């Protein structure tokens, strides 16, 4: 029988050459079979058989025996998948010069041709002594997985590779440090390549998957506000369907848009409510949201007063007309404390259209006391058009919206403003993003190009907990990671003039963590007995004063960002200051840092960036440094996670040591432990946090999750300041 | 034992050796609670 080499010739079959390739990938690994890899293949032999089918078949299944009782085959698969990877772009193992490799790229277009231009073939070469390829054996497979299916730079329509993994990392830190100074420019390239390559800072999917590319989109959120017109609905649509084919995930905010049956041009036209627009902004989502890296997606906001907010709520439910369903999007809540008042009162909540409640709307979120006063006015006069509903149906409504559909979520808008890194006089945050982790201000367009609208962009990045071995070493991660995201912001195109102006003025970033359940781990914690409280504290305070200090360091170096004088900070107020003193009663770990000094030298020389710390989930990148996702504890020891290709197993770092420390997703007895380290977080987050709320049908009397619990839950998610709340799993 | 301890090598053949929310909701519970 033949087989297809890969050069296209053929020779005589034999199984030495197969059993030679596990052995290799099998080498070092404990409790790992090459006998397992061949026979659970079932490789069909036939004439001619492709050699390059033969080895994705023995990929696969080394992949599928990650288990509990074998963990290490999760590096037989990632070194198959390696090998097979490096013979897809370069024809074969060794991977070529980077110098030689760029310019067939650049020739090709795949590259950006700013690369010869910023770089000489003197110091290309530099870089590629920079370069350790054999950590490319350090991957786990969802990371290879990962790395191929997204990240690596490939053909969408050939599906052909192009490139390594350690080639990736070199050129996002050549690009991002291409615009430099020579005196420091290589000796940042090669500190802020170890830093991504040895999994000390993890790269969102933007980055990994552009960085180097001719188009030039690395961030991650995109808030477009949407006012209430047809030119900003117009506008808002057109710079939704921009972002989406820019590898990004929209957060919408049409909570202006009057009520349906509200009059237009005095009783010209009858508006015919809100949801016909929300239809609109879905398909300018979905009409080019796949076909690039990912599938991108949205979630809307509206406030709970609104007066199609009982339509709003069920968008997603299937039991309905499509004229009434926008199923494909998701919709944040926007609430604020006189709302929950009116839950714990048992009393009412009035429903009014924005159209008819002059500065109701603004005071929603910038002035809360002010709101209170128009709301209660507005609620008394008889010629505003209102509807009342009980707090407590209202609300049993939307939480029940968030547990069937998973993806109603709910952001406290008072507290965005109240702790924030904003003046709410001045640039309130009035929205937040698909993830409900970034809060940043906004101002709705009058055209694709309106010059005086503002669109918030934040660019990602995270530190890996698990990496760390003291948390002063932060100090030195976080100039790493500023300022590669500082410079991103100068690179980077911008395909609507109001993004640009949001991200130029502000240069927000959104810097989080992972690997957090193993951090807690490897430290004996849990989240729910509250061992973990006044530990978080103390990893998060170094996390944001580093942060702090690396971008006010950066503002002394470059000048702090234009639009600085809007900023709590500049006004010398800190984290510290505005947070929810209720966090005084479940921690009482002691600040450790020099913050008052901190806080003198951000007086005076400011901070580069706007906003710096937000805690996403990092469902994707996470991945790439078999870390726990964000601060979300891990379903179990073999994870399942999704992927182009299928499903993929990830193990928790250091099983084998460490299978008790981890408490496991559904091991938790409730939120409460959980939401508790969410609000220590968020003492120090700059923006917010993608907090989830778990619930296990079985813990609960008569298998049924009772509304009580989903509201008091969400009452003490808001009594320690938790800025919003995003995914609500429900087990089975 | 004359050999080193080894993890099984062929594990494939142990085969054969061996053969909905409760919507009830208490606001005076709820009120025993501060923002
Ligand atoms: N269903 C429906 N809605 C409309 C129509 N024209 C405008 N709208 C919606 C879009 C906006 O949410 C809202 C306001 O529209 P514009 O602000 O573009 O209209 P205009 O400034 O001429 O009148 P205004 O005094 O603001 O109502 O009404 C229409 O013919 N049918
Ligand atoms: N499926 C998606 N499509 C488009 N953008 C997304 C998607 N998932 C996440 N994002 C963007 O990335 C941000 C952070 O999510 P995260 O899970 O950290 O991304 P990643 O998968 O790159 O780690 C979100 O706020 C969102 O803007
Ligand atoms: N004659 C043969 N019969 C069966 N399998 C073979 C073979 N020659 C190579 N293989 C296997 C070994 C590898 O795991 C896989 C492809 O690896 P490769 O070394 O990139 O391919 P090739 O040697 O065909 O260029 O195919
Ligand atoms: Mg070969
Ligand atoms: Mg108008």
């Amino acid at each position: 029988l033949l087989v297809t080499k890969r050069d296209g010739s053929t020779e005589r079959i034999n199984l030495d050459k197969i059993h030679r390739v596990l052995d290799w990938a099998a080498e070092g690994l404990h409790n790992v079979s090459i006998s397992q890899v061949e026979l659970r293949s079932h490789i069909q032999f036939y004439d001619g058989i492709k050699t390059s089918d033969i080895h994705e078949t023995i990929i696969k299944a080394a992949a599928d025996l990650i288990s509990r009782d074998a963990p290490d085959y999760q590096y037989l698969a990632a070194r198959l998948a390696i090998f097979h990877l490096r013979k897809k772009a370069y024809g074969q193992f060794e991977p070529p010069a980077l110098y030689d490799h760029v310019v067939k790229m650049v020739e090709m277009g795949k590259y950006d041709n700013h690369l010869l231009e910023d770089y000489t073939e003197e110091e290309f070469k530099q870089m590629d002594t920079f370069i350790d390829h054999d950590r490319d054996m350090t991957f786990s497979y969802a990371a290879v997985k990962q790395l191929e299916g997204k990240y690596l730079v490939q053909n969408r329509v050939t599906g052909e590779i192009y490139e390594s993994a350690q080639f990736l990392y070199i050129l996002v830190a050549a690009c991002l440090f291409s615009n430099y100074p020579r005196e420091t420019r290589l000796q940042y390239v090669k500190r802020f390549y170890d830093a991504v390559s040895t999994f000390k800072i993890s790269l969102p999917t933007p980055i990994m998957s552009g960085v180097r590319t001719p188009t030039r989109q690395f961030s991650s959120c995109v808030l477009i506000e949407c006012g209430d017109s047809l030119d900003s609905i117009n506008a808002t649509s057109s710079a939704i369907v921009k972002y989406v084919s820019q590898r990004a995930g929209i957060g919408i905010n049409a909570g202006r848009i009057r009520a349906l049956g509200s009059p237009i041009r005095g009783g010209e036209a009858f508006h015919t409510g809100c949801i016909p627009f929300y239809k609109h902004f879905q398909t300018a989502v979905k009409s080019c949201s796949q076909g690039g890296v990912r599938g991108g997606a949205a979630t809307l906001f509206y406030p709970m007063w609104h007066l199609e907010v009982e339509s709003l709520l069920v968008l997603k439910n299937n039991r309905g007309v499509e004229g009434n369903r926008v199923r494909h999007m998701d919709y944040g809540v926007q609430i604020n404390k006189l709302m929950y008042t009116r839950l714990l009162k048992g009393e009412d909540i009035t429903l009014f259209s924005p159209s008819d409640v002059p500065g109701l709307y603004d005071a929603f979120f910038a002035d809360q006391e002010e709101f209170e006063r128009l709301y209660t006015k507005y609620e008394k006069d008889d010629s505003i058009r209102k509807q009342r509903v009980k707090a407590v149906e209202l609300f049993s409504l939307m939480m029940q919206e968030r547990a069937s559909t998973g993806r109603i979520y709910i952001q406290n808008v008072d507290h965005c403003n109240t702790h924030s890194p904003f003046d709410p006089a001045i640039a309130p945050v009035r929205q937040s993003n698909l993830c409900l982790e970034i809060a940043l201000p906004t101002k709705p367009l009058n055209d694709v190009n309106d010059e005086n609208g503002e669109i918030a962009l934040c660019t990602l990045s995270a530190f890996n907990l698990g990496a760390i071995n003291n948390l002063d070493e932060l100090e030195e991660l976080a100039i790493l990671a500023v300022r590669a995201l500082d410079a991103l912001l100068d690179y980077q195109d911008y395909p609507i003039p109001a993004a640009k102006r949001g991200a130029m003025g502000r240069r927000t970033l959104g810097i989080g963590v992972i690997n957090f359940a193993y951090y807690l781990a490897k430290h004996g914690k849990r989240y729910s007995d509250g061992s973990a409280n006044n530990l978080t504290h103390k990893t998060f305070e170094a996390i944001q004063y580093y942060l702090l200090k690396a971008s006010n360091e950066l503002a002394k170096e470059q000048g702090a960002c234009p639009w600085f004088n809007e900023t709590t900070y500049a006004k010398g107020i800190l984290p510290i200051d505005t947070y929810k003193k209720d966090l005084d009663t479940i921690a009482n770990e002691p600040l450790h840092y020099d913050w008052e000094a901190l806080r003198e030298s951000i007086k005076t020389h400011g901070l580069r960036n706007s906003t710096l710390s937000a805690l996403m989930p990092s469902e994707t990148s996470s991945q790439i440094s078999n870390a726990t996702n964000g601060i979300e504890p891990p379903r179990g020891y073999v994870s399942i996670k999704a992927s182009k290709d299928g499903i993929l197993r990830q193990v928790v770092p250091d099983y084998e040591h460490l299978h008790d420390a981890y408490e496991l997703l559904w091991e938790m007895p409730g939120n409460d432990g959980y939401l508790q380290l969410v609000g220590i977080m968020q003492k120090f987050i700059d923006q917010s946090i993608s907090a989830n709320t778990n619930y296990d049908p079985s813990r609960f009397p008569s298998g049924k999750v009772p509304m009580q619990q989903l509201l008091k839950d969400l009452l003490t998610a808001y009594k320690f300041g938790v800025k919003t709340l995003y995914y609500q799993n429900t087990r089975d | 034992l004359p050999f080193q301890t080894r993890s099984n090598p062929i594990p494939w053949i142990n085969t054969w050796l061996v053969s909905q929310i409760d919507s009830e909701v208490d606001t005076d519970d709820l009120s025993n609670f501060q923002l």
